[PDB]
């Protein structure tokens, strides 16, 4: 299939017509989203089949064809990009300083922008081009409005 | 069954469209990853 590293649409025809479900990355051969995206699923490529090969409903990360890939890390100052790929719309780069997720086990990078569900995997890039993680399970605040986890795995 | 369609490239792009605000938020996640505003 194509293996080439970049930024991709997850669809599915299960629905009526084509509906974009979510979003991943290709880095080093493997394929990284949001397990709420595929729900554990296999993909075509191409002819190409991609398997599952790694994922954990709690961090809500999934890897196909080997394991996790991306282990840079927002460094808590600067700004970021989100390289959000919405549904039937061009993958655009949105600049933006994360706020915080505090929990009872540390803290996490949060981005507060606002897109559709179809959107959940785009990926979140520091100056240097490397992801630091993935938009897409998150949080909806007072005003109605929706805020993701900066949601990172871990390489071996 | 799902399948894939390239997107783009991931690179950072100087004067991209800058927005969006940067809360501190308290937040618990459960069992199923499902992130709740603890308030
Ligand atoms: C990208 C995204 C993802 C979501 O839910 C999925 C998740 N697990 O966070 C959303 C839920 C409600 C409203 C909006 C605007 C959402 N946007």
């Amino acid at each position: 299939g194509e293996t080439t590293d970049g930024v991709y649409r997850v669809m599915t025809r299960r629905l009526l017509g084509s509906t974009q479900v979510g979003v991943g990355v290709m880095q080093e051969g493997v394929f990284h989203t949001m397990w709420h995206v595929t729900k554990g699923a296999a993909l075509r490529s191409g002819e190409g089949r991609l398997d599952p090969y790694w994922g954990d409903v709690k961090q809500d990360l999934v890897s196909y064809c080997g394991p996790w890939k991306l282990d840079a890390a927002w460094d808590g100052l600067s700004e970021v990009q989100l390289l959000a790929v919405p549904p039937g719309e061009r993958a655009k780069n949105i600049q933006t300083l994360p706020g915080i997720f505090k929990t009872k086990d540390g803290d996490i990078g949060a981005v507060a922008l606002d897109y559709p569900a179809g959107t959940s995997g785009s990926p979140i890039l520091d100056k240097c081009g490397r992801v630091i993680g993935l938009y897409g399970n998150g949080v909806v605040i007072k005003n109605g409005s929706y805020v993701s986890a900066i949601t990172q795995g871990k390489r071996e | 069954d799902m399948y894939i369609e390239r997107a783009g490239d991931i690179t950072w792009e100087k004067d991209a469209e800058v927005t969006g605000n940067s809360p501190r938020l308290d937040v618990a996640l459960d069992e199923s990853g499902d992130f709740s505003l603890v308030e």
